[PDB]
C-alpha cells in the first residue's frame, strides 16, 4: 500500500511514519529499507539527492522481518495436520495441568552454591572442599542423562527451564547439575530442532548458584566421527565461556592418550576436569577376565592423577559394579590416590543403590542421582530413595529431600508429554553381568536382531555380544566401542560363523573395519594380528591415537562459508556447531527458518499441534506472550491445501497448509471411455 | 528517562497512548481485567498483566495498589491514567 | 504375622509402634505356638537400618525362624533385605525380575547377584531364574489393561503409610470427590 | 469372488 502520516515537526512525522511501518504488518516488502530510510540521519537532515538510495550502503543492511506468529501458525498447522515423527498421529491427549514451583529471582542471587567456590577458590581448591566433606555430594542427571536413558534424549529445553528456579534452590548444596553433552547436542539441533546452546545459556542465568556438569568425550568432545585437536579445544572453551564448568573426560577403551587433549583445554579454560575410568568386568570374579583387575583401576587412578586431573571419576556405563565391588573398588583406589571420587552408575540390576550406599561407607565423595520420578532401570538410581535409606548410618547426603519430592512430582506429570519415546524397559535386567550390554543395549539390539530376523534367536546373539567381547580381547563396552561389539555379533549369528572360523574364512561390516583401523581407540589388549588381518584386508592401521592424522580446521574459512550462506552475524558457537555437526546444523538452520524459535512452544503443542476450538498461550517470554485459537481446518481444496481458521491475539488469520495423505482413458460404470 | 510506560486503561486512549509511546521508543505496559481479556488495547502493548483474577471488571481499572504492584513487579518509570479511571485521583499520583 | 507399622528410628514417630512392642508381639506369638514368626511390612516402610535393629533385636529374643516381607515401593526394598540378611534372617518374599519392583516384593534375580561377595548366599537357581523373568515379562503384557500408575519409587510413604497400591487407588477415587488436584491435604489428612 | 476395488522413513 501506501502510508502517509504528519506531525508539526518532520523528526515527528518521521517517528509516526516508523511506527506505522512496523505496525503494518503484511504477512515480504519495503518495510525494514524504507524504516532504515526513516531512521537513515541523512534523510531527516532534509537534504539528499536522486543518488539518495544508491549512495547509502546499510539502507539495504536491513534487519529481517519479525514473521514470528505467522511461523508459529505454519508450524502448529503442519504438525495438526501432519502430525509429528516418530508419535502416533492422535488427537492432543489431555495431560495434567502439572502447577509448577517457583523461587524468587531475588533469592537464587542470593544462594552462593558450588560456582561461588569456583569463582573464589580455583578447580584444584573445589576438588580439596569435596574431600574435607562428611556428607555425601550428589550430581543431578535429571536434565541431561536420566532422560537420555529413559526417553530417548528428547526432554526439550522448555520443560528445563520452566522449573530451573526451583532445581536451583532444591539442589542449592549439590555439587553440580548433568545438563549437557553426552546425547543432547546431536539430539537438541536434530530432533526437538533446538538449539544446546540456548538451553545452556538460559540455564546457566536461572541456576547460578551451582556448577554445570557436562559429559565430554576424549576423541571427539560431543561429536560424531574422528576430529583433529583444534576443534576439541574451540568447543570447549566455547562450552567453558558459556558456563559449563565441570567437564566429565572419558574414553571408549579407557585409554588415558586420547584423554590428554581434551584435558589441557579444560586446564587452559580453567574449569574442573573429571578423569574417568569406565567400569568393566567383575573385580569379584577371578575367572572373568584377568585384564580388569583391582591393580588395573588403582592403576588408571594413579595414571588419572599424575595427567592432572581435578577429580577422579568411575562410570558405571552398563550397572556392572556390584556393591561388594563397589566397596572395595573405592576404598582400594580412595586410599592410593588422594583426588575426592565421582561415582556413576546406572541402575539397570536394580542393584544401584546397593552400589552406591555401599560406595558411600568406602567413602565416595560425589554421586550420581536423579529425581525420583524419572529414576531407575537404565537411568541413575532415586536420589529421594537414596536419602532416606541412610536414615540410621552414619552418612548423610547433602540435599534438600521435600524439594526432591516437589522435583519428582513435577517430572512425573511433565513426563507423560513424552510417553511416545518411552523405552521398552519395565524391570531390572540381571543378566547383564553376563554379555555386559550398557544401557538400552539389550533392548536397542534386540529391535535390530528381529530386523535381520532374529527376534526370536536372541539367545545366541546375547551370547555372540560376549564371545565377541572377548574375540576383541576385553575391551570396554561405551559407545562407540559397544558399537562394534554390538554389529560384531550379528553378523556372525547372521551367516552362522564362530571364533575360529571368522579367522580361517577371513579373506571371503564397516564399522569392524574401521575399529580395527584403531579408528577409536587403542585397545587396553592390543589386536589380533590374524585376527587384524582379515577383517581390514590390508590398509592403514593406525599406529597413534586418531587425532593426530587429522589436519587442523581453518575456523575462518568456516565463518565465511556460513555468512555468505546465513543472514550474517555468525557467532562462535554457530561455527565450533557446523564443524561437529554439518548436516545436523544446516538442517537446523534451514528449520529455524520456517518456523522460527520452537524451544518456547509448550511441550505437547510442539508435538501435537492443537485441536479443534482451544486456546494457546505461548511465553515469547517476559510479559510477551502470544495467544493462539484453532477455530477450524478445512477440507483439502483442488490441491492438497487446507485452511486452518486462526485466531491470534484478538486478529483473525487463516494458514494454508499441504495436507500429506487420443487422450484419456476414463471408466463410470464398468465401462473404458476414452477422451 | 522513561524507559518503560503503563497505562492504567482501556480501549482507544490506551491504545492511542501506546502509540504515542512507541513513537518516542519507550516498552508500554498495558493492563486488562478478566472481562477485558478480549480486548483491542491489551495486544497493542509490549507486555500485558491482569490486574487481578479476584477483582472484578470496574476494580480491575480502579484499584490504586493492585496496579501499582503489576507497574513495580514489571519495572516501570511512569504511568499514563488516560481519562477517567484514576487521571484525577490526587491519591494514585501520589 | 506381625504387622509393621511407622518407623523404628525416629525416637518421635510414634510413642507405641516402637522396637520394644514388636519384641513383645513376637514373644507373645511364641508363647501362642506358632512355629514361624514373619514380618508382614505391607508399605514398604521398614527402612535398610531399621531392619538390621528390628531383626537382629528378634533373631535374640525369640526362637524362632524369622520370615521378611515387603515391598519395593521406597526403592530400597532390596537393602532392607540385605540388612536383614546381614542381621540374622531367615527367609524374604522376593518375585522374579520381570514381575518385581514398586510395590510388587523386591527382586530376586538382582538380590542374589547383590549378595556377591558378603558373607551368606541366596539359595536358588538364577539360571533357572532367568528364564522364569524372560517367560514372566512377556505374559505380564497381556496384562497392561491392569498396570498400576505407579512407575517410578515414591518416598512420600514414609509419611501418610498407605499399603499396597493406596496412593493410586486413594488419588483415583480423590478426583471422583472434587479433590485430586489437593492431594496434598489427602496426604496429609491420611497421615493426620 | 474378487473384489475389484510414524513420519519416518
Ligand atoms: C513433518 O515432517 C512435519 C513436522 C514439522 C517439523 C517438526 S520441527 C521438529 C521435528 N523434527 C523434524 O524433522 N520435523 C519435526
Ligand atoms: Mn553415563
Ligand atoms: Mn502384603
Amino acid at each position: 500500500v501506501k502510508l502517509s502520516t504528519h506531525a508539526i515537526s518532520f523528526k515527528q512525522a518521521e517517528e509516526k511514519m516508523v511506527r506505522s511501518l512496523r505496525e503494518m504488518r503484511i504477512r515480504k516488502t519495503n518495510i525494514p529499507f524504507l524504516i532504515n530510510v526513516m531512521k537513515n540521519k541523512k534523510f531527516t537532515s532534509g537534504d539528499y539527492t536522486t543518488k539518495f538510495i544508491e549512495e547509502t550502503p546499510e539502507l539495504f543492511d536491513i534487519q529481517p522481518s519479525l514473521d514470528r506468529g505467522t511461523k508459529t501458525l505454519e508450524y502448529i498447522g503442519n504438525v495438526t495436520i501432519n502430525g509429528f515423527p516418530n508419535v502416533e498421529k492422535r488427537p492432543k491427549p489431555d495431560y495434567e495441568l502439572a502447577s509448577i514451583p517457583t523461587v524468587s529471582s531475588s533469592k537464587i542471587a542470593s544462594f552462593s552454591g558450588t560456582k561461588q567456590l569456583l569463582d573464589e577458590v580455583g578447580p584444584k581448591g573445589v576438588a580439596e572442599w569435596v574431600k574435607k566433606q562428611d556428607d555425601v555430594l550428589l550430581t543431578d542427571t535429571t536434565f541431561r542423562d536420566a532422560h537420555q536413558s529413559l526417553l530417548a534424549t528428547r526432554v526439550r529445553t522448555k520443560d528445563m527451564i520452566n522449573i530451573a528456579s526451583k532445581t536451583a534452590d532444591v539442589f542449592k548444596d549439590g555439587f553440580s547439575l548433568e545438563m549437557w553433552g553426552g546425547a543432547t547436542f546431536d539430539v537438541a539441533y536434530n530432533f526437538l530442532k533446538e538449539n544446546p546452546w540456548e538451553r545452556l545459556e538460559r540455564l546457566r542465568k536461572a541456576i547460578p548458584n551451582v556448577l554445570f556438569q557436562m559429559l565430554l568425550r576424549a576423541s571427539n568432545a560431543v561429536g560424531y566421527k574422528n576430529y583433529p585437536d583444534n576443534v576439541i579445544h574451540k568447543f570447549v572453551q566455547e562450552s567453558a565461556k558459556a558456563g559449563i564448568d565441570v567437564f566429565r573426560i572419558f574414553d571408549s577403551l579407557n585409554w588415558v592418550d586420547q584423554m590428554k587433549v581434551a584435558n589441557e583445554a579444560v586446564q587452559e579454560a580453567g574449569k574442573i576436569s573429571e578423569g574417568t575410568i569406565c567400569y568393566t568386568g567383575d573385580i569379584l570374579n577371578p575367572e572373568r577376565s584377568n585384564i580388569y583387575t583391582l591393580e588395573y583401576y588403582v592403576k588408571l587412578a594413579k595414571e588419572l592423577e599424575r595427567e592432572g586431573f581435578h577429580i577422579l571419576a568411575i562410570k558405571d556405563m552398563a550397572g556392572l559394579l556390584k556393591p561388594k565391588a563397589a566397596y572395595e573398588l573405592i576404598g582400594e583406589l580412595k586410599s592410593a590416590v588422594d583426588l575426592p571420587i565421582h561415582l556413576h552408575t546406572h541402575d539397570t540390576s536394580g542393584n544401584g543403590l546397593l552400589t552406591y550406599k555401599q560406595a558411600i561407607d568406602a567413602g565416595v565423595d560425589i554421586i550420581d542421582t536423579a529425581v525420583a520420578s524419572m529414576s531407575g532401570l537404565t537411568s541413575q538410581p532415586s536420589a529421594n530413595s537414596l536419602y532416606y535409606a541412610l536414615n540410621g548410618f552414619p552418612r548423610h547426603l547433602r540435599t534438600d529431600i521435600e524439594g526432591m519430592e516437589s522435583l519428582s512430582h513435577y517430572w512425573s506429570t511433565v513426563r507423560t508429554y513424552y510417553s511416545d519415546f518411552e523405552s521398552d524397559i519395565k524391570s531390572p535386567n540381571t543378566e547383564i553381568y553376563q554379555h555386559e550390554m550398557p544401557g538400552g543395549q539389550y533392548s536397542n539390539l534386540s529391535q535390530q536382531a528381529k530386523s535381520l530376523g532374529l527376534g526370536e534367536r536372541f539367545d545366541e546373539v546375547k551370547d555372540m555380544y560376549r564371545r565377541v567381547n572377548f574375540l576383541f580381547g576385553d575391551i570396554v563396552k561405551v559407545t562407540p566401542s559397544s558399537k562394534v561389539v554390538g554389529d560384531m555379533a550379528l553378523y556372525m549369528v547372521q551367516n552362522d560363523l564362530d571364533e575360529q572360523s571368522v579367522i580361517t574364512d577371513g579373506y571371503k561390516p564397516e564399522s569392524v573395519v574401521s575399529f580395527f583401523k584403531g579408528e577409536i581407540g587403542q585397545p587396553v589388549n592390543g589386536f589380533n594380528k590374524d585376527l587384524q588381518a582379515v577383517i581390514l584386508k590390508g590398509q592403514e592401521a593406525l599406529t597413534a591415537r586418531p587425532g593426530e592424522y587429522l589436519e587442523p580446521v581453518d575456523f575462518e574459512k568456516v565463518r565465511e562459508l556460513l555468512e555468505e550462506e546465513q543472514q550474517g552475524p555468525v557467532t562462535e558457537q554457530d561455527i565450533i556447531s557446523y564443524v561437529l555437526y554439518p548436516k545436523v546444523y544446516e538442517q537446523y538452520i534451514q528449520t529455524r527458518n520456517q518456523y522460527g524459535n520452537l524451544s518456547l512452544l509448550d511441550t505437547p503443542t510442539f508435538f501435537f499441534g492443537m485441536r479443534n476450538g482451544e486456546t494457546v498461550e505461548i511465553e515469547i517470554d517476559k510479559g510477551k506472550r502470544l495467544i493462539i485459537k484453532l477455530e477450524t481446518i478445512s477440507e483439502p481444496d483442488e490441491n492438497g491445501n487446507r485452511t486452518i481458521y486462526y485466531a491470534m491475539n484478538g486478529q483473525a488469520r487463516r494458514i494454508y497448509i499441504k495436507d500429506e495423505n487420443p487422450l484419456l482413458i476414463t471408466e463410470a460404470m464398468k465401462m473404458e471411455t476414452t477422451i | 528517562q522513561i524507559k518503560k510506560l503503563l497505562v492504567a486503561n482501556r480501549g482507544e486512549i490506551a491504545i492511542r497512548i501506546f502509540a504515542a509511546a512507541a513513537e518516542l521508543d519507550i516498552s508500554t505496559v498495558a493492563i486488562y481485567s478478566n472481562e477485558d481479556k478480549s480486548s483491542l488495547h491489551r495486544y497493542k502493548a509490549d507486555e500485558s498483566y491482569l490486574v487481578g483474577s479476584d477483582l472484578g471488571p470496574a476494580e480491575s481499572y480502579l484499584n490504586i495498589e493492585r496496579i501499582i504492584d503489576v507497574a513495580k513487579q514489571a519495572n516501570v518509570d511512569a504511568i499514563h491514567p488516560g481519562y477517567g479511571f484514576l487521571s484525577e485521583n490526587e491519591q494514585f499520583a501520589r
